[PDB]
This record gives structure tokens, C-alpha cells and sequence, in this order.
């Protein structure tokens, strides 16, 4: 799924 | 006894002069020009802003080509500018930082400056090597140099804080003529267009008309309440205007031997640092301590307009010989060209 | 055109570029150097203070250059000018400080009152309202000699000295007489009455008890100038 | 139910205020020629970096989070991560440079005038931008799209930065933690502490409202340090937590909380013009001389 | 012409009183701070007293404080100085001096040798 | 009082030289100034603004 993120 | 006698004699001579001036006051200038049309609203705008002076600009003088001008600031620089392109043509470092006056020779071949060093220095702009070097130092004054104006290449009239004016021969370096009579510091001088006479305003609240060749004071004009900082001839040579610390400008006639008009307003309580006329003499432009310049109707004593582009005290003002532009220098280190 | 007009414009932009390149270096030298105006009467001790700075390192103005902690100072002394000073004092508005040297022993009939009137005129002048004054009450040895001798009285020339007491924040020298200390701080508080009344100005007064031959006069100038410039820097960061 | 609406409205308000404030600051500092001082070079560079941070951060992190899909391409992912990292680095280094210039101006006032020229500020700004563009070079290289399939068989992508092994990933996030949050934070805290110490010795030792102004300068210095730590602590903590424990960090923080952490990071670009320019008296004096 | 005329001087016994007057003409009198200065024989010019434009701010030198009173009348353009309890040290030529610029807090050069806005002065002699 | 006597004598000599001058009427001088202002009103760029092609600063 939509897990995680961009760092900034 | 003798001194008292001399005082009472000078007092009755002042009463004779005052009654002779009152006998000629048939009608005022405002009564003469009450039925002429007014100039409207003058809306001059800033066309150029000259930049590059580190410190406050004391004085500016237009050259006779109405294009190149010289400016003196207290950082020790004379800058000769080209007002059409805002380019800098010369930057002359001075020996003494504390300059107070500058002047452009009518031929454009020389500039002069002076101040707290009590010396008028002449700089030759057309040297063979091409560099600007000091050509002459005129060191006879015993007080600060407040104003200088070239009559030609070889002659210059200076005013000083030692209550005297002087006429100099630049080739020999000596004072050819000393103009004595003022009691306070002489702040400004203005040559007549024929350069046979000049007027000088001083800190004794008086202006004197001097004969250059004779070396004598012809007339003494009074009416200002405080120190006269500025003086300028009317274009036809038969009148002059003065600016003083009493927040008024005044127009004096040479042939009527009195004042014709007072240019003042109740909203102004600051001194005048510089005055100038337009080409026809219809407009009197005065720089003030409250950072603004006022344009006055010289014939009707109405304030035509305001030049309001400076952040510090307006210190000098000059109108071109062709009447196209007004330059105002200020203590915010800026020169502005208006029209 | 392009025949000669382009060449002239090229030459005048190259001359303006060379002038602006010289004026950047002159801006750096102007900003680094600090300028001081030295004021005082003819018998205030200021000439000895100049001779003292000149050993370590008629004209209308004299210049003395000295360097403290690799910081350049240019101090200007006025000579061959008339005693009417309401016009030429306006040139000194932009200086870092006016060093005002007062002979404190001279309490003309009253040179101390004349120095107080000159200080009041400098402080309240409309063009000097942002210029700080470093005040050197000089000749403390002659003041101590005249106070301990007891011939001349300050109460004759300053009648409010009789009701004056030494402040609790006073820092007397070791071995100094209390009457000398009370006379020193009365002369200092006469100037500080003027200095602490005039509002709407960015000026500060820095009083110092000094003798003309003190080695540390230049250090007293340096620490005052370091504070004046600091205040100026703080103005850049002010909010309201 | 109400969290996406709050997310959209807060992101929109911070984006509007940040873009408006930074364009006004840039316009004033390049329009008024009398304000071309040494400190305003750093303020202009900070305004440019804050506007770049706002533009490359707020929509490109708001819209793919709301849609749960990075609808843009891979090259857009690379360029946006590059410009986000570069703008963060430039903004942080400009805050450090502003703190060092204030330390020079206040603590060493006579010595600083010798070396606080315009050429010094130009070299500092050039070195700042060059080093920030140099250190963020792995972000175009290693950020890629990660394909995934939704519950309704909908293909979608994620813009993810991934190094070849976990040792390089942990070392890289440690490296950015050091030189973007800790060492800049320590340097700025020490410089503003020395300024506050000097001003407190001045206040304690002693125009009578100088003391009030000194207290306001101390107050604003503390609020600068506190807001820098408040804005940049959660996102660097989250990045380090994802660097060392990836599954637990992505399980805990993904969705609404990481959006609020990123928004808290992005409000620095909105508060820096307000703190540094819009509360300065001389910036607003010069502001009224260009927009009558 | 700016003109200041002093009157009221003369010879008095010690402990006597005098009233000096300064008639001002040629300027707006209410816009200027006024001064009294004096010159003892063989000495330089010495400031004695001043009064502000409205008459609210008044100062004296130390040696005359409590004995001299300065006052002004703006309607009559007149400056007064009541000199009670005169001593032989008060024997001087007393000049009425005007501050050089209107609406100014400062007041330069009124004790200068050749100051322009100062009258001719009246002689006060205190002797037995 | 020696130099002051010479100063007073010089002031009386200057006032005697200034007292014997021929003065015209104020109305005559005002009319001459008004005639000069009207005779040069077309040559004043600050009074009547020139077109922008003739303005070197516009
Ligand atoms: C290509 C983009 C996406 C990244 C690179 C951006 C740079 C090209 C910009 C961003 C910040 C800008 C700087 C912001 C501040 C200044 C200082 C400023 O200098 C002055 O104000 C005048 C100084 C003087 O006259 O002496 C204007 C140039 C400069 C270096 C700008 C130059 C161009 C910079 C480096």
C-alpha cells in the first residue's frame, strides 16, 4: 500500500 | 564720547537710509503682479539619481554645458558626473576630507574645492598626462572656505568663515582683493551674469553687493532675521534672492535698494540651505532642512510645487544654464536630477 | 549611431567601471576607519592628550592617526577657526564620537560653566543628536590640589555643591580624599544633568576622570567606540 | 472524516502566506536600491530558498499524499527530491550564516567592519549554494518510483529514495542529521547564546529605552532557536527512525502524522520572512518607500 | 535689521538693585531664546542667564543665582533682568544676546567676541 | 577702546557711501522684473514643460 514518505 | 558720537552718527545715517528706502516704496511687487496669471502646479519628477558618494554631499555646481556637474562630499571625494548617462567622469581624492564647497569653471577646464582646511584647491581636468592633479592651493584665509566661484580660468572669488571675501589670481596664488565689512561668517556668494558685481550673504543676517574691480561694498541689504545660508542672482542681474535660517526666502532689488517679496509659509519652520532661479526667473527653487525643496512663484509668492525625493537634509541646489534640469544634493549622499 | 558614439559610450562605461572599482576600496577603508572630533578649550589639556597619542605613533584642521587593537582611528583637532562655531560643527555630525575635554579644576570667570554651556549646545544641536560624546573631565591632579588646598571653593561658583553628596555607586581611587571624590562626582553630575535630559536622540555620553598624561586615554576611547558602534549595529535589528 | 479537509486548508494557508511573504521580501530587496546592505544579501538568499522550498515542497508532498499515488513521472520525482533537499540545506546554512554575521556585528563590532564586506557575503552565499547543490547529488541518482497495486487492482507509484544497502542508507541519514540539524543547531545556539550573554552583561551593568530593545533582541534570538528546533526536530527524527527501523516507522507514521510533521517542517519558510524581515523596523521603513 | 538696545545700567552702591532692559526690533521676538551675557573689565565675555521662547525654561550662572531674575514680554518685544544684591564682582558691561536661530534648543556663540545678534551693552558699576 | 573707534569710523564711512545712491521706485523695479519674466516665459523649460523628444532627461 501507500507506506513511507519522501524525505523532505 | 567720541565712540558714542560715532554710534549716534551711524544711527542717524541708518535712519536716513531707512527713510530714503521708504520714500521709494510707492507700491509693492505683489500689488504690481496681482493681476497676472499664475504658473499653476509644477510637477517636476526625478529623472536621474546619481549614486556613489560614501558620505553627505555638501555642495554641487553645474558646468556651463548643462551636462557635466561636480559634487563634493565629506568622504574626501570630488565626483564629476555626466548627468545624461549617470556615468562618472572623474573621482578626485582630496587632501582634506571636510570639504564644504565646490565650483565648476565656466571653461570646464578646472574645478575648485575647499572647506575646514581654509584652503581653496584648484584641480586641472585637462592635464597632458590625463590624470587629475591639484593645480593650485590658495591658503590666505583664516577661516573655513564656505563658497567659491570662478570668474574665468585665472580668477576666483571665495567666501570664508573669517568674515571676509577674497578675489584671487590663481597663476600667482595671491589675494588680489579682500572684501571686508561682514561681521559674521560669510556663507555663500553669487556672481552677477556680467561678473562685474557679486552679492554675499553672511551670518550677520545681511547681504552685501560688492564691486569686483573696485573692491568696495556698494549696498547692504537687511531684512532677514537670522543667518543667510544661500544667495542667488536674478537672471537679469537687477535682483537677487536669499535663503536664511529664519525659514524665509527674500527677493531684494539692487536699484530700489530694498526687499520686494518674502517667500514663507506657516508650515515651514526650518532653514533654507540653497536657492536658485529658473531661466526666466519666474520660479524660485529653495532647498530646506526638512528634506524637501519648494518651488515658489517668484512674482506672486505662491508655492508652486514640492520636490520630495530626499531622506536627509537638502544641502545644495543648481539649475542648468539652459534651464532644462534642477540638481539637488543631499546629506543622504544622493544627487537627484529633476524636471 | 555607431561611428564614434558607440566608442565614446564604451570609453565612458569603462571609465565609470574603473571609478566604481576604486570607490569600492575607498568604501572599505572609510567603513573600517573611525573618525573622532576632539573639542575643548585652550587650557583644557587637550593639546597634551594629542602629544601623548602622537608620541606612541596655519592649518585649518589637524589630524592624528592612531591604531588600537588593529582598529584605525582618525582624531581631528580644530585650529585657526573662529570662536563662532554654529556652522562648521555641522560637518562633524557623522563622526563616531566627539571627545569633549574639560579642565575640571577651572571652576574668563568660570571656564567650567562655559564648558557646560558648550556641552549643552553640542548635545542639543539638531544635527548632532545622533553623535555620542566621550567626556574627559581632565586635570584631576590639579582639581585634587585645589580641593585639598582649600583656598578656592566650588560653592562660590556652584552654590548647589553644598547640598551635594557623593553617590553610592561611586568608585573612588585608593588613597583618594573624600572631598576630592565629592568634587569629582559633582563636576561629573553637572554634565550628566545635561546629557540625561535631552530625548529623541541616539546619542550617549561617556564620562571619564582623566589626567592629560594617562597612558590609558586611548583605551578609554576604544572601549567607548566599541560600545557606540555596537549600539549602531543593534539599530539594524530593532523591531519598533 | 475531517483530517483531509484540515490538511488541505492548513497546507493552502501556509503555501499562500509563504509565497506572498517571500515574493514581497524579494521585491523589496531588489527594488529599493538603498537596502542593498550586507545583511539583506543573506535575507534575500533566505527568501529565495524559502520560496523554492515552499514551491517544491508543499504541492508535490500534499497531492500524492492525498491521492495515495505519485501521479507524476520518475524524472519529476528525481527533480523534486533534489530541489527539496537543496532548498532545506540552503535555508539551514543561511540561518547559520545570519547567526554568525549577527555574532560578528554585536560581539565584535569594531573588528567585524574590517571583514563584513559585500565580497565576504557573496563568497559565503556562493559557497552555501555550491555545497548544497553538491551534497544533494545522490537524490536525483537514487530516488525512483516504486510500483504497487491497490486493493481494487489500481496500479500506483511511490516516490522513494533508496540506497543499494542499509549501511549506506543509515550512514547517509546520519550524515544529513549531523550537518543539517545538529551541527547547524549547535553553531546557531552557541552564537545566539554568546550574543545573549553579551547583551545580558550590558543590561546588568546598566535615549533610555535601549534596555527594552536589548530584551526584545534576546527574546527574538530565543524564539529563533526554539522555532528552528521545533520545525526541524520531528522530520529528522522520523527520517532517522525510518533509517534504522523502517517497518515500525512506516507502520506508525504514514498518512496523517507524517503529513503534519512535514507541514510543521514547511512552516519555517513561512515564519522566516515574518521573523527576519516583516518585524524589522528598517525593512518596513523601506517597504513603505516602494509601495505607496 | 536685527537690533537689540540695552538700557537701565549705571553706578550703584553694593547691596543695591538695578533693572536692565533690552528692546528688540527686526525679528519675531517670541521665536527666540534670549540671553544676558556680561564682560568684566580685563576679562572675557561670560554667560549670565537665559530664558526660553515661552519664558518657562529659565537658567542662571552659579555666581548670580538667587540674586538675578530674567524675564521677557513677547508683546512688547522686551527682555528684562532684575539684579538685586549687587556685589563689586558684578561690575561689567552687560549685553543682551539672542540665540542665532529660531525654534532651536541649542544656543551657540552668544559669548563669542564678534557675535552679531547682540546689542551694544550697558555699563553696570558697583562701587562705594 | 582704540580699535573700536576705528571700526566705528569705518562703519560711518561705509554708511555715508551707501546713503548717497540713486534709488528708483519699487513699482518701476517690479514692472521691470515682470517684463523680464514675461519676455522669457517661452524659453523656460521648467515653466512650460518641453516635449519628451526635446527633453534630454526623458
Ligand atoms: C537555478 C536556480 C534553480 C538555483 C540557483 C539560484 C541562484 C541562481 C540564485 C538564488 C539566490 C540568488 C542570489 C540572491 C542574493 C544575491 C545577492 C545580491 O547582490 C546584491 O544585492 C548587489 C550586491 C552589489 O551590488 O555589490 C543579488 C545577487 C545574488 C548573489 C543572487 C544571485 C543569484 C542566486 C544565487
Amino acid at each position: 500500500d501507500y507506506m513511507g514518505w519522501m524525505d523532505f | 564720547s567720541e565712540l558714542d558720537q560715532l554710534r549716534q552718527e551711524a544711527e542717524q545715517l541708518k535712519n536716513q537710509i531707512r527713510d530714503a528706502r521708504k520714500a521709494c516704496a510707492d507700491a509693492t511687487l505683489s500689488q504690481i503682479t496681482n493681476n497676472i496669471d499664475p504658473v499653476g502646479r509644477i510637477q517636476m519628477r526625478t529623472r536621474r539619481t546619481l549614486r556613489g558618494h560614501l558620505a553627505k554631499i555638501y555642495a554641487m555646481h553645474w558646468g556651463t554645458d548643462s551636462r557635466l556637474l561636480v559634487s563634493a562630499s565629506q568622504d574626501g571625494k570630488l565626483i564629476i558626473w555626466d548627468s545624461y548617462t549617470t556615468n562618472k567622469v572623474h573621482a578626485i581624492p582630496l587632501r582634506s576630507s571636510w570639504v564644504m564647497t565646490c565650483a565648476y569653471a565656466p571653461s570646464g577646464n578646472y574645478v575648485a574645492c575647499g572647506g575646514l582646511d581654509n584652503i581653496c584647491s584648484i584641480y586641472n581636468l585637462k592635464t597632458r598626462e590625463g590624470n587629475v592633479r591639484v593645480s593650485r592651493e590658495l591658503a590666505g584665509h583664516t577661516g573655513y572656505l564656505s563658497c567659491c566661484r570662478f570668474l574665468d580660468d585665472n580668477q576666483i572669488v571665495t567666501s570664508s568663515g573669517d568674515t571676509t571675501c577674497a578675489l584671487w589670481d590663481i597663476e600667482t596664488g595671491q589675494q588680489t582683493t579682500t572684501f571686508t565689512g561682514h561681521t559674521g561668517d560669510v556663507m555663500s556668494l553669487s556672481l552677477a551674469p556680467d561678473t562685474r558685481l557679486f552679492v554675499s550673504g553672511a551670518c550677520d543676517a545681511s547681504a552685501k553687493l560688492w564691486d569686483v574691480r573696485e573692491g568696495m561694498c556698494r549696498q547692504t541689504f537687511t531684512g532677514h532675521e537670522s543667518d543667510i545660508n544661500a544667495i542667488c542672482f536674478f537672471p537679469n542681474g537687477n535682483a537677487f534672492a536669499t535663503g536664511s535660517d529664519d525659514a524665509t526666502c527674500r527677493l531684494f532689488d539692487l536699484r530700489a535698494d530694498q526687499e520686494l517679496m518674502t517667500y514663507s509659509h506657516d508650515n515651514i519652520i526650518c532653514g533654507i540651505t540653497s536657492v536658485s532661479f529658473s531661466k526666466s526667473g519666474r520660479l524660485l527653487l529653495a532647498g530646506y532642512d526638512d528634506f524637501n525643496c519648494n518651488v515658489w512663484d517668484a512674482l506672486k509668492a505662491d508655492r508652486a510645487g514640492v520636490l520630495a525625493g530626499h531622506d536627509n537634509r537638502v544641502s545644495c541646489l543648481g539649475v542648468t544654464d539652459d534651464g532644462m534640469a534642477v540638481a539637488t544634493g543631499s546629506w543622504d549622499s544622493f544627487l537627484k536630477i529633476w524636471n | 549611431k555607431t561611428e564614434d558614439q558607440r566608442n565614446e559610450e564604451k570609453a565612458q562605461r569603462e571609465a565609470n567601471k574603473k571609478i566604481e572599482k576604486q570607490l569600492q576600496k575607498d568604501k572599505q577603508v572609510y567603513r573600517a576607519t573611525h573618525r573622532l572630533l576632539l573639542l575643548g578649550a585652550g587650557e583644557s589639556g587637550k593639546n597634551t592628550i594629542v602629544k601623548q597619542m602622537r608620541i606612541l605613533h596655519t592649518s585649518g584642521i589637524f589630524e592624528t592617526k592612531f591604531q588600537v587593537d588593529k582598529v584605525n582611528f582618525h582624531m581631528f583637532d580644530v585650529g585657526a577657526q573662529r570662536d563662532e562655531r554654529r556652522k562648521w560643527i555641522q560637518c562633524f555630525n557623522d563622526v563616531t564620537a566627539i571627545i569633549f575635554v574639560v579642565a575640571s579644576s577651572s571652576y574668563q570667570t568660570n571656564r567650567l560653566q562655559a564648558a557646560l554651556k558648550l556641552f549643552d549646545s553640542i548635545w542639543n544641536n539638531k544635527w548632532l543628536r545622533d553623535t555620542s560624546v566621550i567626556l574627559f573631565l581632565n586635570k584631576q591632579d590639579l582639581l585634587a590640589e585645589k580641593v585639598l588646598a582649600g583656598k578656592s571653593k566650588i560653592e562660590d561658583y556652584f552654590p548647589e555643591f553644598a547640598r551635594y553628596t557623593t553617590p553610592e555607586d561611586a568608585t573612588p581611587e585608593p588613597g583618594e580624599d573624600p572631598r576630592v571624590t565629592r568634587a569629582k562626582y559633582f563636576i561629573r553630575d553637572e554634565f550628566l544633568r545635561i546629557s540625561t535630559a535631552s530625548g529623541d536622540g541616539r546619542h550617549y555620553c561617556y564620562p571619564h576622570f582623566t589626567c592629560s598624561v594617562d597612558t590609558e586615554n586611548i583605551r578609554r576611547v576604544f572601549n567607548d567606540c566599541r560600545d557606540i558602534i555596537q549600539r549602531m549595529h543593534l539599530r539594524q535589528y530593532e523591531l519598533l | 472524516e475531517w483530517q483531509p479537509a484540515v490538511q488541505i486548508l492548513l497546507y493552502s494557508l501556509i503555501f499562500l502566506l509563504s509565497v506572498l511573504g517571500n515574493t514581497l521580501v524579494i521585491t523589496v530587496l531588489i527594488r529599493n536600491k538603498r537596502m542593498r546592505t550586507v545583511t539583506n544579501i543573506f535575507l534575500l538568499s533566505l527568501a529565495v530558498s524559502d520560496l523554492m522550498l515552499c514551491l517544491f515542497c508543499m504541492p508535490f508532498n500534499l497531492i500524492p499524499n492525498l491521492l495515495k499515488d505519485f501521479i507524476f513521472g520518475s524524472a519529476v520525482c528525481k527533480t523534486t527530491t533534489y530541489f527539496m533537499g537543496t532548498s532545506v540545506s540552503v535555508s539551514t546554512f543561511n540561518l547559520v550564516a545570519i547567526s554568525l554575521e549577527r555574532y560578528g556585528a554585536i560581539c565584535k563590532p569594531l573588528q567585524s567592519r574590517v571583514w563584513q564586506t559585500k565580497s565576504h557575503a557573496l563568497k559565503v552565499i556562493a559557497a552555501t549554494w555550491c555545497l548544497s547543490f553538491t551534497i544533494m547529488t545522490p537524490y536525483p541518482i537514487y530516488s525512483n518510483l516504486v510500483p504497487f497495486t491497490k486493493n481494487n487492482n489500481q496500479t500506483a507509484n511511490m516516490c522513494r529514495f533508496l540506497l543499494p544497502n542499509d549501511v549506506m542508507q543509515q550512514s547517509w541519514h546520519t550524515f544529513l542529521l549531523l550537518i543539517l540539524f545538529l551541527i547547524p543547531g549547535i553553531v546557531m545556539m552557541v552564537a545566539y547564546g554568546l550574543i545573549s550573554l553579551e547583551l545580558y552583561q550590558g543590561i546588568k551593568f546598566e535615549s533610555a529605552a535601549n534596555l527594552m530593545a536589548k530584551k526584545r533582541v534576546i527574546r527574538m534570538l530565543i524564539v529563533i532557536v526554539v522555532l528552528f528546533f521545533l520545525c526541524w526536530m520531528p522530520i529528522f527524527s522520523a527520517n532517522a527512525w525510518r533509517a534504522y527501523d523502517t517497518a515500525s516507522a512506516e507502520r506508525r507514521l504514514s498518512g496523517t502524522p507524517i503529513s503534519f510533521i512535514l507541514l510543521l517542517s514547511y512552516t519555517s519558510s513561512c515564519v522566516n520572512p515574518i521573523i527576519y524581515c516583516f518585524m524589522n523596523k528598517r525593512f518596513r521603513l523601506g517597504f513603505m518607500a516602494t509601495f505607496p | 535689521q536685527v537690533q537689540l538696545q540695552e538700557s537701565g545700567g549705571g553706578l550703584v552702591q553694593p547691596g543695591g538693585s538695578l533693572r536692565l532692559s533690552c528692546a528688540a526690533s527686526g525679528f519675531t521676538f517670541s521665536n527666540y531664546k534670549m540671553n544676558w551675557v556680561r564682560q568684566a573689565p580685563g576679562k572675557g565675555l561670560e554667560w549670565v542667564s537665559d530664558i526660553s521662547q515661552s519664558g518657562a525654561s529659565i537658567s542662571y550662572t552659579g555666581s548670580v543665582k538667587g540674586r538675578f531674575t530674567i524675564s521677557r514680554d513677547n508683546a512688547k518685544n522686551t527682555l528684562y533682568l532684575q539684579m538685586n544684591s549687587l556685589k563689586p564682582e558684578d561690575t561689567a558691561v552687560y549685553y543682551c544676546a539672542r540665540c542665532p536661530a529660531p525654534f532651536t534648543r541649542d544656543c551657540f556663540d552668544v559669548t563669542s567676541t564678534t557675535y552679531a545678534y547682540r546689542g551694544q551693552g550697558t555699563q553696570v558699576t558697583v562701587s562705594s | 577702546n582704540t580699535a573700536s573707534i576705528a571700526q566705528a569710523r569705518k562703519l560711518v564711512e561705509q554708511l555715508k557711501m551707501e546713503a548717497n545712491i540713486d534709488r528708483i521706485k519699487v513699482s518701476k523695479a517690479a514692472a521691470d522684473l515682470m517684463a523680464y519674466c514675461e519676455a522669457h516665459a517661452k524659453e523656460d523649460p521648467l515653466l512650460t514643460p518641453v516635449p519628451a523628444s526635446e527633453n534630454p532627461f526623458r
